[PDB]
């Protein structure tokens, strides 16, 4: 259950 | 990490999440040795005996980081990759001798109380301090068990092993470049890496400089802190001549 | 690299941590 990160960075 | 304990904030602040960008999940650990390098074993990034072969864009490296699955904000840096350097004698096919890979990052990273590179050893450094009972440290989001996941960075400090033990503990062909560590049965003390913790850094600080130093790379172990069993590690120093020359070169 | 392996909580501070003293009373 990771935390959705940035979409920056995808 | 088996039998660890919570790192401190900014215990560890070379320590690197290399993460898959989808499905988004913790892959291996990794550490920073520049503003632009960052170190990890070659079986994160290719294993073929299991149909691992990662490029550049099918991960992140995460550096700064405490909390295992949160997104630190302000904290934490997310980094994509330039190049990965895979060492072009790793023995995926046996025992993975020489298990070591670099990764450059497409633009540097800012430096901050969480975020740090540590020292890759000289020779006389990696002689001094690379003896049997010496103690290094190993860190890591890994499994805390072998058969579950820690909420922040786990730390564990391991004595290395002689190198007799560490034949004698398992029917894999040892090379020079691995050496292990861990606690014997009789010893009453305990731990390893486990699942999530490999690529990580096993560290020591030396007591001639006051400076942290990677000595070894978390490569490959039988289960999990196993009694019998000990970790084994990718022997940094004796391949620090391939690191300068992929440095140097790009 | 000039300034490698030297942590800015910790030794940049002259602060310890919990359990690098282990470290250090093995290397004999
Ligand atoms: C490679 C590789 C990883 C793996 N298992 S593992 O869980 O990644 C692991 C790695 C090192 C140690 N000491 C213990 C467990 N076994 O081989
Ligand atoms: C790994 O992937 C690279 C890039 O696609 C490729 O050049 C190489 O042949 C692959 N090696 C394998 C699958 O063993
Ligand atoms: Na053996
Ligand atoms: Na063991």
């Amino acid at each position: 259950d990771f935390e959705e990160i940035p979409e920056e960075y995808l | 990490i088996v039998e660890g304990s919570d790192a401190e904030i900014g215990m560890s602040p070379w320590q690197v999440m290399l993460f898959r960008k989808s499905p988004q999940e913790l892959l291996c650990g990794a550490s920073l040795i520049s503003d632009r390098w960052v170190l990890t074993a070659a079986h994160c990034l290719l294993y073929p005996p299991w149909d691992k072969n990662f490029t550049e864009n099918d991960l992140l490296v995460r550096i700064g980081k405490h909390s295992r699955t949160r997104y630190e904000r302000n904290i934490e840096k997310i980094s994509m990759l330039e190049k990965i350097y895979i060492h072009p004698r790793y023995n995926w096919r046996e025992n993975l001798d020489r298990d070591i890979a670099l990764m450059k990052l497409k633009k540097p990273v800012a430096f901050s109380d969480y975020i740090h590179p540590v020292c890759l050893p000289d020779r006389e450094t990696a002689a001094s301090l690379l003896q049997a009972g010496y103690k290094g440290r190993v860190t890591g989001w890994g499994n805390l068990k072998e058969t579950g996941q820690p909420s922040v960075l786990q730390v564990v400090n391991l004595p290395i092993v002689e190198r007799p033990v560490c034949k004698d503990s398992t029917r894999i062909r040892i090379t020079d470049n691995m050496f292990c560590a861990g606690y014997k049965p009789d010893e009453g003390k305990r731990g390893d890496a486990c699942e999530g913790d490999s690529g990580g850094p096993f560290v020591m600080k030396s007591p001639f400089n006051n400076r942290w130093y990677q000595m070894g790379i978390v490569s490959w172990g039988e289960g999990c802190d196993r009694d019998g069993k000990y970790g084994f590690y990718t022997h940094v120093f004796r391949l620090k001549k391939w690191i300068q020359k992929v440095i140097d070169q790009f | 690299e000039a300034d490698c392996g030297l942590r800015p909580l910790f030794e940049k501070k002259s602060l310890e941590d919990k359990t690098e003293r282990e470290l250090l009373e093995s290397y004999i």
